[PDB]
């Protein structure tokens, strides 16, 4: 409530379910962890813009 | 002190006669004898009522609001008995009081009085309801001869600057209270808090005097400086730098 009227905003609430071990496709675990991190940053930025 | 009283139940002719008697004794005591005299008149609206009475007795046709037209020149006669005169070291100064009917500035009495006076001091109902013993509202008030009444040879050099700054920042403070009325306290800046606190302390101290506190002019200027020191140095836009260096620290 920044003024007389109330504005809608959102928060990146990390619910925290465990990720998925994908150890089948030659097991590039480094690549998967890096991808997860990058997309997490993307999601946070997108939530902020939203 | 030379005092005159005229109760309400007295003859009206006594009422019309009295102020001229007061003015003549003032003139004698001030000019024929070297004195400086402060004349105070109370509630000239009753003098106007007596003027209406004598007009009705003579059977002259009333005009605006039941007042004779020549009352303007009559009031001029009761005025213009002031100012200094060459060849004399004395002075005379009139400070009358009026009863405004229903807060109407366009009523003939105050309007004409303003046409033949050099300023006015207001009294506001809200301040009286706020239990501030001097209810003076200094915003609409104005004195036309400030520039010569004060100065370095006078009370002090910094007086005019202090007065102007005080007036301007009070205006801004009233505006900031209006701002707070809607925007909320959390949406304010530090500057707005400074203005509000300054305003509050100002009516607390500068305006309130007490029924017997005889403050000297230097004391009033000191109080003003103390209140000014609340704001930081840079916001004193109306203050020349030299005075700020001399007095602010």
């Amino acid at each position: 409530n920044v003024a007389g009227v109330t504005l809608p905003v959102f928060e990146h609430y990390h619910e925290g379910t465990d990720s998925y071990e994908l150890t089948g496709l030659a097991r590039g675990g480094e690549q998967l962890a890096k991808l997860k991190r990058n997309y997490a940053k993307a999601v946070e930025l997108l939530v902020e813009l939203a | 002190v030379c005092l005159f009283l005229n109760l309400a139940n007295d003859p009206t002719i006594e009422r019309i006669i009295t102020p001229r008697l007061a003015l003549t004794t003032a003139e004698f005591l001030a000019y024929q004898c070297e004195k400086h005299v402060l004349v105070i008149l109370t509630d000239m609206s009753s003098y106007a009522e007596a003027l209406r009475e004598v007009s009705a007795a003579r059977e002259e046709v009333p005009g605006r609001r039941g007042f004779p037209g020549y009352m303007y020149t009559d009031l001029a006669t009761i005025y213009e008995r002031a100012g200094r005169v060459e060849g004399r070291n004395g002075s005379i100064t009139q400070i009358p009081i009026l009863t405004m009917p229903n807060d109407d500035i366009t009523h003939p009495i105050p309007d004409l009085t303003g046409y033949i006076t050099e300023g006015q001091i207001y009294v506001d109902r809200q301040l009286h309801n706020r239990q501030i013993y001097p209810p003076i509202n200094v915003l609409p008030s104005l004195s036309r001869l400030m520039k010569s009444a004060i100065g370095e040879g006078m009370t002090r050099k910094d007086h005019a600057d202090v007065s102007n700054q005080l007036y301007a920042c009070y205006a801004i403070g009233k505006d900031v209270q209006a701002m707070k009325a809607v925007v909320g306290e959390e949406a304010l800046t530090s500057d707005d808090l400074l203005y509000l606190e300054f305003l509050q302390k100002f009516e607390k101290n500068f305006i309130t005097q007490g029924p017997y506190e005889n403050r000297t002019v230097y004391e009033t200027l000191d109080i003003g400086w103390q209140l000014l020191r609340i704001f930081p140095k840079e916001m004193l836009k109306r203050i020349p730098q030299s005075t700020l260096s001399e007095f602010y620290p």
